[PDB]
């Protein structure tokens, strides 16, 4: 169907200047005359419309009271403002105000701002500033910088922060997060929406105000059409309404801008013609007729002289010229002509106040050009003169002293100084983007001619517009409502389509056609087909114009896949975003420019070739080198420091030497050459950043050093060999050139004193300032801790230490760095990542953990360069040296699935044993067939390393059936590392082994008194490692710990995580017991598939024939694991940018099959369960995730407490987190297991506890905010492996898919550790002191020699010889191993004797003291009782005792998440004891507040009582430890205080309250 | 030199020195079979060719070890770039030999230097340089230390390692004539030794710590008795920004510039 | 390499850049400066035709393996004549055998 | 790594001796310069193909 269009045929080549009208019909008294070489066309001052008989200027005392504070100084309103105060304050309609320029359109924008400000009034206060944001999109940047001042003055009484979007993308997202009125250009807001830095605050954007929307006609038109199509499309998809207020000039096709803005033409459309202009302007048009341009220039100077002399003494004149030099040139030219014809005194008559203020203001002036003119009436105002001098011109013109101001266009945007007469001299500006002298825009002319007539003094404006005669009809159509607003989007349609492809707003060509229907191009193509290349034959054959939008989308997509921006198949029409697409969208570079950077960027490019690759950009395709500047270019080419391979009459050499002449700060002289230089450098910022991102993404380290340096050299405007103290602009340049003259390295300045610096520069006056600025310069000190994970992968833990004083005026809210880890050649980046050093977290170390690959020619080093993203010569290189790096051995290959014929259940022996496997499955899976004869039909220790979902718990059950064959009063002990896994296997085996085999299955809980009974009475003893640790610590006493017949350890691959040393200690103890008790304890270790499974086999006594270590590809349902990198370093931005790819992964990978979406937090699951639904309701497939009917959901929906869970479940997406009840959790799991719903959005901590498995598992954002260190720590790979193993439906599914959306920094870390088996390493050497104390009180460790002899039983000893450098070893020899173990034991026993937990006699023999017996009895960390016996005195009390118990190190693993601080501060003002120095980053004061809130039985948030139940589980053993330490210390009263604390923490009451709050349902009415 | 635009065409030429690094030739003739063998790894050879100049000679001190149970072969494991400047026929290295704790595990195996074009003989300036370094540093054993010359042939590089004979060390120690043909200079003053390349292992580089290695533009800042620490880094190119600071630093400052510039708003930034 | 440097500098190669490698290479550099570039560039498969010329022309064909317009001249035989004149005692040494002094010509260079 | 040794085969030498015998079939009325030119043609056609292997 698709037909490729000629996309440059359909554009309007004039751009902002295209006239859609053929005729221009003028007002009535509007003569024209051919005078002499010019035709003068007058158009008279339109009489204002006579007032409607029931229409009046309402005062500000009639608009509502919240809006009265904005209109200060205003008694009444304007007429245009009075016509639509009811549509801007009382109605939430989208507006399109088409008023004349200068007719008070910004107060209309203020009215809409006051409506959106007046929805957050906060009755006792003034404004709830953080529930809303208002975007004010104004076309020019100086208009933005003065709208910031205007809205900052008017909204000052509301406390509303108005600011301008400028700076880098981090500065822009910080300015969006800090402010309410965000005033920006269309391009800046569009580049923020493309890069994504507003995505967290687009639900907060409730009002965008498009100032000067007749920029739709400009060549900047596609930016506004993309912005409004994106906002209107998000209104139609996301269904959160934003209010669009388009302010326009009165031009035709205003009803098409109304349809474009979704403005209803009854309520929202307001078209005020030029009669409603406040000071009605008589407009004169001088169109110069003759055809020799020097005579045209002389006639133009004669006309500005004649029209100046027409308003000589009567009125002020504001002449508007194109250049800054032309300003003084024609000011002095009309002054020389007035002095020539002796008419100079007509401006300044002897009005001696006026001319004396002018004379004494001239002699004060520093501008020698302005001092030439100010004694007479004349003055100049460009942006190049001083702020003092140009505001002197502004204030001298506002006081009617300057008779003739001459100015550039910027005054017309920057200042609201209007004059009586304005005279636009020339209408010809040199635009370098076209590379030629083009006409003035519609925007600049309408703004320059809005300054005609001041609203205070003038009854009539006068605007003379001196033009060429062929260009006369354009401005007559422009200023008299006859220049139609036509879309320029076909110019930039592939770039806007690429921006919608990159953002994921369009996916296939149908969604791209849908987006193109929201553009202004579609409405203009519907209303005017002929102008846009459509015949009426084609509109009659396609009335909604869908085939033309398909043709435009297909043509733009052919431009996109030809330039490799989009993978576009013509088969299905689908788009795939390329990383060149992301870079071109993020940095606005055109599709031809990224095709140039795809062809031309090689890894081997020098700095010479990099300027050449930059200079061949398609942004500079119109830059030609003219001969009139070639001489000057040669004077640059002999002075620029990077050589140019081209000849200077080729344009690329011109762009090259103009960029280098910018960075060198060479003074240029040609106006065309300075304009081309300003253009190529304002493009060079984004172009060099796009080259840097292309080169960084492909991994080229030398070119990414060159390109990042060149970004910072273009930005800072200095070469990198210059002093870094030029980036502090507050220094004198003479002392900086004295530093560069005395060329030592800049790092020499760090070691010196402020005297020593000042005498090294010979500037002892400047020395203290140089010292302050050298210590303000960003400087990170890096330290590396590298640990070999496998032979291929290292884990580098890079600690970054800020060694510079932070200062907000130079650094800002954040300093951005790049961490580049590269090989010995520094030509491949092995790992780059962005690093935000935030201003809260200076002066403290940042742990950045990542994984780098190591290849078979083992390199001598890697290099970690942490460079600044913004600062030149801010780079710290650190050589990660691999000299003494002992890589682990290349691990043995996994045991293969021998293709056994699948095992029937009759291969099991006993009939009762098959009677619990008959109806489940007829044949076992091939893992169980291979593992069966060793587990069931043998008696060896068996390691089964199989992926999660292979059914290794049935191998545990094989071992249990063997143990129940040997004698029926046997005893399995089943250890699972997670308590929810223990609950799940208890629910499985109580139905399996107790109901059908009548063997007692017990599950151990945290009470030692009842666990001995449960172990004595049970045949299958389910446990967690910490519940079996407290039993097995006294295994000499407990006979029931000794004569167990089988010890199954599920998931020993969790030995390399947190709560993993305890699992290692209990399996090492269960092997050590088995070495001593006349009868071996048969260990069956189940695990995920390990790489180093020979070490777990050798540690648990498994054979080489009984070690079934399989591969991750061996699974019964094959896993298809896709990993999606999201290169968004900000994590809420990444987490919101993942929300639509979650739904797209659901639609691509499992449309009609179950989905689990694992999310980082308790609060992210509700948001993602709603974002899946808003995206499926954005499409027409609403309720596509509900595979049952709502007939069937009401018995399951009426049970729940969370109402939004019912809102999401009725549309088919449930969600799960910790804060739900197991009521709601089990019922959502039952709705999901039955297939009634399709998506369940589960939290990250529910990966272990889910009795459900899906077809697709999406893992959104594998990081989570550890608020104790204020960093986003990555998921441990055991959590990700369990999440992946939830994509396992054995019978229902042929495959199991898992889409891991992760940050691209973490992408290769998952491409390693999920397909290849798992390397587990013991972390016992950091968590050692507990188990050493426990084996000392058992008298297992009686001397330090037996401490080493006990340590030989661990996994730590087995892994110190296979991966030594993980454990700070230097060899596997007996000397290295023995002395490292001896240093380990003599460090931990020094820590235990210094804690007074043990006692060391003869420096060799250890013995348990009192504190060690207390610490190993009730399972407390040794440092907690080190704190207890040091921190309990004889006079402590329950007021301080909760501070003692809350300071226990059993509470350091309480979670601090984000948004946890201030409601804890709200908890710090209520609870019955205050906290001296409470820092709400502390876990301990959080547990103090939560203990007090449990004792005061206060209401809590659900996520905080989720942690209070975590606290109170360990509280009671801590209080018993307090009881026992004060028992041994001999203090009656603190011991009785602790015994009181034990009973009140169980009954949740206070001591200073009476003793009946204990009873249920008794509140303070009963006390009173 | 011409010093105004000679370095511009030289800089451009040196920007393409990575094309010389896949066309490498080793002169496998005149090799006496009874000495050591030298394995120069191709990564530091590639990096050393890229950071060089086609005309001015750069030089790096070679450091290396011998492999386990093969003492007759010498794996060069390090090229130490030091502060040097070089003409087209010699390299003026400083008097201080490279001292660092990473070069204590290795022994000095001599030096590598680039040549502008291939000569069939060792330069007399090279044997005087090698013998002065040997006479001033007793850690330079004349049996094991070599001079690799990477001569820039057309579109390629020809590498030839030479050793000093005991005649050559005595002559080059006593020599003062710094010309291209000094008296008493014979081709018995050197012997070509076997040198070969390697993908199997990787070398590294040592650059100076405070400054960088190329003093050909900073020629007055280079003293023969200068002192330098080292740094486990990769060396910059010959025409890198930090090596020619007078090309980037002698600019007049922007004094009353940008006052008659162009008004163009950076809309995106 | 010189062609790659010549394209980027907008330079056409002349005899100044190729006078140092004259008559060196297979094929010869002389074929680059022939008038028939566009004509001889369209002649593909000339060597097997040159070998099969022996089945069409009755004369024997030395140099069947080469052609002068494509590969150039692969030898130089003027040094042989120069060393032949030099080694035979010079022209005055040769002309004693040749009955020249009976012919009353004072020089040799003006004769034919 | 290795050495390649070149020789001229017997068939080329027999073909050259055939060419010598064809030159020796010149008549008595044939001038000497034609015989010498045929000999020089055969010698160039031998040597310029068998350049290194004749030695």
């Amino acid at each position: 169907p698709r037909q490729v269009l000629d996309l440059e045929d359909l554009v309007f080549t004039q751009g902002s200047h295209f006239m859609a009208n053929k005729r221009c019909q003028l007002p009535d008294g509007s003569f024209r005359r051919q005078r002499k070489g010019y035709e003068e066309v007058h158009v008279p001052a339109l009489k204002p419309k006579p007032f409607g008989s029931e229409e009046q200027l309402l005062p500000v005392e009639k608009l509502p009271k919240y809006a009265q504070a904005g209109f200060e100084g205003f008694k009444t309103l304007n007429r245009i403002q009075s016509k639509l105060y009811r549509a801007a304050l009382e109605t939430d309609e989208n507006l399109l105000l088409c008023a004349p320029t200068g007719a008070g359109k910004t107060n209309v924008a203020l009215m809409c701002m006051l409506r959106e400000i007046g929805k957050h009034i906060n009755m006792d206060g003034t404004i709830n500033v953080d529930d809303f944001k208002i975007i004010y999109i104004a076309p020019m940047r100086s208009l933005v910088q003065e709208m910031v001042g205007s809205f900052g003055k008017r909204l000052a009484t509301y406390g509303i922060t108005v600011a301008e979007l400028t700076g880098d993308h981090q500065l822009c997202k910080e300015e969006i997060s800090a402010t309410q009125i965000i005033v920006c250009t269309p391009e800046k807001w569009d580049i923020i929406t493309r890069k994504g830095g507003e995505r967290t605050y687009t639900q907060l954007v409730r009002l965008i105000i498009l100032d000067e929307i007749h920029l739709l006609h400009d060549d900047r038109g596609p930016v506004l059409e993309a912005l409004v199509a994106r906002a209107i499309r998000n209104i139609e998809m996301t269904q959160e309404d934003v209010r669009l207020i388009g302010l326009s000039a009165t031009l035709p096709n205003y009803e098409d801008v109304a349809t474009f803005l979704r403005v209803d033409p009854a309520k929202g459309l307001f078209y005020f013609d030029n009669s409603f202009r406040p000071v009605p302007l008589e407009q004169t048009y001088v169109g110069i007729t003759e055809k020799k341009a020097i005579k045209r220039f002389q006639i133009m100077n004669e006309i500005v002289y004649e029209k100046i002399m027409e308003h000589a003494g009567k009125n002020q004149v504001l002449v508007f010229v194109h250049s800054r030099k032309e300003t003084g040139k024609t000011a002095r030219a009309i002054r020389d002509m007035c002095l020539e014809k002796d008419t100079l005194g007509l401006f300044l008559r002897e009005g001696s106040a006026s001319t004396e203020v002018l004379r004494t203001e001239a002699e004060q002036c520093k501008n020698l050009e302005l001092k030439d003119l100010l004694p007479y009436g004349f003055a100049i105002h460009h942006a190049g003169m001083t702020r003092v001098d140009r505001t002197l011109v502004e204030d001298l013109f506002a006081d009617k002293h300057i008779q003739v101001l001459v100015s550039t266009a910027t005054l017309a945007w920057g200042v609201n100084l209007p004059a009586h007469t304005v005279i636009i001299k020339g209408t010809q500006v040199y635009s370098p983007e076209k590379g030629r002298w083009t006409e003035l825009g519609a925007l600049d002319i309408l703004q320059m001619l809005g300054r005609a007539g001041r609203p205070q003094y003038d009854t009539k404006g006068e605007g003379i517009l001196i033009t060429s005669h062929g260009e006369l009809q354009y401005y007559l159509s422009l200023l008299n409502q006859q220049l139609p607003i036509e879309s320029q989007m076909v110019s930039k349609l592939p770039d806007m389509l690429n921006a919608e492809i990159v953002l994921g707003n369009v996916q296939n060509a149908k969604d791209a056609v849908n987006w193109l229907g929201y553009a202004y191009l579609y409405i203009r193509m519907l209303r005017s087909p002929t102008l846009y290349g459509i015949s009426h034959d084609d509109l009659k054959g396609d009335p909604l114009l869908d085939q033309r939008r398909l043709d435009l989308v297909h043509t733009a997509a052919l431009m996109l896949d030809k330039n490799n921006l989009v993978k576009y198949d013509k088969k299905t029409g689908n788009f795939q975003v390329t990383e060149l697409g992301r870079i071109a969208s993020h940095y606005y570079i055109t599709n031809d420019t990224v095709q140039t950077y795809n062809q031309l960027l090689k890894p081997t490019l020098s700095e010479i070739e990099l300027f050449r690759v930059f200079s061949l950009s398609s942004e500079f395709k119109n830059i030609t080198v003219r001969e009139e500047e070639k001489l000057e270019l040669q004077k640059l080419l002999e002075r620029v420091p990077i050589p140019v391979k081209e000849s200077i009459e080729e344009p690329s050499a011109k762009i090259n030497v103009l960029l280098q002449a910018f960075i060198s700060q060479l003074k240029l002289e040609g106006f065309a050459l300075m304009a081309d230089m300003v253009y190529v450098t304002q493009s060079a910022g984004r172009l060099m950043r796009a080259i840097f991102e292309i080169v960084l993404n492909r991994g080229w380290a030398q070119l990414t050093d060159k390109t990042l340096n060149l970004c910072k050299m273009i930005d800072k405007r200095m070469w990198q060999s210059m002093c870094p103290l030029r980036q502090f602009r507050k220094l004198p340049e003479e002392v900086v050139k004295k530093i560069e003259k005395k060329n030592f390295p800049f790092e020499r300045l760090y070691d010196l004193n402020h005297n020593e610096i000042g005498e090294l520069i010979r500037m002892p006056k400047m020395g203290k300032t140089i010292h302050k600025y050298v210590h303000l310069f960003p400087k990170l000190e890096l330290s590396v801790h590298l640990q070999p994970i496998t032979r291929s992968t290292l884990k580098v833990e890079l600690t970054i230490t800020p060694d510079f004083q932070w200062d907000e005026k130079v650094h800002g809210s954040s300093e951005a760095f790049w961490i580049l880890v590269e090989d010995v050649d520094s030509e491949v980046i092995l790992h780059h990542e962005y690093f935000l050093l935030k201003a809260k977290y200076a002066q403290d170390e940042h742990l950045i953990t990542f994984f780098v690959p190591v290849f078979e020619p083992l390199p001598p080093q890697y290099f970690i360069r942490v460079v600044s993203d913004r600062w030149l010569s801010c780079e710290t290189q650190l050589p990660v040296s691999f000299r003494h790096l002992i890589l682990p051995e290349k691990y043995p290959p996994p045991t293969e699935l021998l293709d056994l014929q699948p095992l029937p259940v009759s291969a099991l022996r006993n009939s009762a044993f098959e009677s619990l496997y008959q109806d489940k499955f007829p044949f076992f899976n091939p893992i169980q067939t291979q593992v069966f004869n060793t587990v069931y039909n043998s008696d060896d220790n068996v390691f089964v390393g199989a992926p999660t979902g292979s059914g290794k718990t049935i191998c545990a059950e094989f071992a249990i059936l063997r143990m129940l064959l040997q004698s029926s009063e046997g005893r399995c002990v089943y250890i699972t590392p997670m308590e929810a896994l223990a609950e799940q296997v208890y629910m499985d085996w109580y139905e399996k082994f107790q109901d059908r085999l009548n063997k007692k299955v017990v599950l151990l809980t945290g009470e030692t008194s009842t666990d001995l009974k449960l172990l004595g009475k049970g045949n299958i003893i389910i446990s967690t490692p910490e519940k079996w640790d407290i039993l097995s610590r006294r295994w000499k006493q407990r006979k029931n710990v000794q004569n167990i017949n089988l010890f199954v350890v599920d998931e020993v691959h969790l030995i390399g995580g947190e709560n993993g040393p305890v699992l290692e200690v209990i399996c090492s103890r269960m092997r050590y017991i088995s070495s001593q008790i006349e009868r071996p304890i048969r260990i069956v270790a189940l695990s995920s598939s390990l790489s180093n499974a020979k070490d777990v086999a050798h540690w648990l006594g498994c054979s080489a024939t009984s070690t079934f270590n399989f591969h991750p590809n061996v699974r019964p349902v094959p896993l298809e694991l896709h990993i999606q990198g999201f290169n968004i370093s900000h994590t809420q931005t990444r987490l919101l940018s993942m929300a639509k790819p979650v739904y797209h992964a659901i639609t691509k990978h499992s449309p009609k099959k179950p989905v689990i979406v694992f999310v980082p937090s308790r609060k992210q699951t509700r948001l993602t369960a709603i974002d899946i639904l808003t995206t499926c309701a954005a499409d027409i497939q609403r309720q596509r995730f509900l595979h049952c009917t709502e007939k069937d959901l009401i018995p399951y929906l009426e049970k729940l407490s969370d109402s939004t869970l019912k809102e999401t479940l009725l549309n088919g997406v449930g969600y799960l987190h910790e804060g739900l009840s197991p009521m709601e959790r089990r019922l959502v799991e039952q709705l999901f297991s039955s297939g009634a719903i399709q998506v369940v959005v589960a939290s990250r901590s529910l990966c272990w506890g889910m009795n459900v498995a899906a077809h697709l598992v999406i893992i959104m954002d594998t990081q989570y905010y550890n608020g104790k260190i204020h960093a986003y720590v990555d998921y441990p790979i055991y959590d990700v492996l369990q999440m992946v193993g939830h994509a396992n439906r054995p019978l229902q599914d042929d495959e199991g898919r898992c889409v891991i959306m992760c940050q691209g920094s973490k992408k290769d870390f998952f491409k390693k550790f999920l397909y290849e088996p798992l390397p587990v390493e013991s972390h016992l050497d950091h968590c050692m002191h507990d188990h050493f104390n426990a084996e000392i009180v058992t008298k297992t460790i009686e001397n330090k020699q037996d401490a080493v002899d006990y340590l030989t039983w661990t996994f730590l000893y087995r892994r110190m010889t296979q991966n030594p450098n993980y454990y700070n070893l230097q060899g596997i020899s007996h000397r290295h191993l023995s002395d490292h173990l001896s240093e380990l034991v003599e460090q931990t026993l020094s820590d235990l004797e210094q804690s007074k937990c043990i006692s060391i006699e003869d420096e060799m023999d250890v013995a348990p003291l009192n504190l060690g017996m207390i610490a190993a009895y009730y399972y407390i960390n040794y440092t907690t009782i080190e704190l207890f016996s040091m921190s309990l005195n004889a006079k402590t009390k329950v007021r301080g005792l909760i501070e003692i118990i809350s300071n226990a190190a059993e509470y350091e693993n309480i979670p601090i998440r984000h948004h946890e601080d201030n409601l804890l501060r709200q908890l710090a003002q209520k609870v019955p004891h205050k906290l001296n120095n409470p820092k709400f980053n502390d876990p301990h004061v959080k547990t103090n507040l939560l203990l007090q809130a449990h004792l005061s039985r206060m209401q809590l948030s659900a996520e905080l009582q989720s942690d209070t139940e975590e606290i109170l589980s360990k509280a009671i053993r801590l209080i018993q430890a307090c009881v026992d330490v004060l028992s041994s210390n001999g203090w009656l009263s603190p011991a009785l205080a602790a015994m009181e604390l034990a009973q009140m923490v169980t009954q949740a009451m206070w001591s200073k309250d009476s003793y009946l709050k204990q009873l249920p349902h008794f509140t303070s009415e009963h006390i009173k | 030199f011409s010093s105004k635009t000679e370095w511009r065409v030289r800089a451009i030429s040196a920007a393409n020195l990575h094309l010389r690094t896949n066309h490498i030739y080793v002169s496998s003739d005149d090799i006496k079979e009874t000495g050591y063998t030298y394995i120069l790894p191709k990564n530091v050879l590639k990096k050393f060719i890229c950071i060089s100049d086609l005309r001015a000679q750069i030089a790096g001190y070679l450091y290396g070890v011998s492999p386990p149970d093969n003492p007759q072969v010498k794996e060069i494991r390090c090229i130490v770039m030091v502060p040097q400047w070089g003409t087209h026929q010699t390299v003026h290295l400083p008097g201080q030999l490279p001292q660092h704790e990473y070069l204590k595990e290795m022994e000095p195996l001599g030096w590598i230097h680039t040549q502008p074009n291939e000569s069939p003989q060792l330069s007399p300036q090279d044997v005087t340089t090698h013998a002065k370094i040997m006479a001033d540093n007793p850690s330079w054993d004349g049996e094991k230390t070599i001079i690799i010359t990477c001569s820039f042939t057309p579109g390629s590089c020809t590498l030839t390692a030479y050793k000093l004979t005991p005649s050559g060390y005595e002559w080059g120690r006593q020599n003062t004539d710094k010309g291209n043909n000094p008296k008493g200079y014979l081709p018995s003053h050197y012997e070509r030794v076997q040198m070969l390349l390697s993908d199997r292992f990787l070398g590294f580089f040592m650059v100076p710590a405070q400054s960088s290695w190329n003093y050909n533009f900073m020629g007055v800042r280079h003293d023969p008795n200068m002192k330098y620490e080292l740094q486990l880094a990769n060396p910059k190119e010959f025409y890198h920004e930090v090596h020619r600071p007078s090309h980037f630093l002698n600019f007049a400052l922007l004094q009353e510039g940008e006052v008659y510039s162009a008004d163009r708003e950076d809309l995106y930034a | 390499l010189k062609r790659q440097e010549a394209i980027a500098q907008n330079r056409r190669l002349t005899l100044e850049d190729l006078e140092d490698s004259w008559d060196r290479g297979i094929p010869r550099i002389n074929t680059l400066f022939q008038k028939d570039r566009h004509t001889l560039a369209y002649d593909k498969g000339w060597r097997v035709r040159t070998d099969f010329k022996q089945y069409q022309v009755l004369k024997q064909n030395p140099f069947w393996w080469t052609h002068q317009r494509h590969d150039g001249k692969l030898w130089n035989l003027n040094n042989y004549r120069t060393d032949m004149i030099q080694a035979l005692g010079g022209v005055e040494g040769i002309l004693e055998h040749t009955l020249f002094k009976g012919t009353y010509f004072p020089t040799w260079e003006g004769l034919f | 790594t290795a050495q390649c040794f070149l020789r001229v085969d017997d068939e080329s030498m027999q073909r050259f001796h055939n060419r010598v015998r064809q030159i020796l079939m010149a008549s008595g009325s044939t001038t000497f310069t034609k015989i010498v030119n045929k000999w020089n043609t055969a010698l160039i056609g031998l040597m310029t193909y068998f350049r290194e292997a004749v030695v």
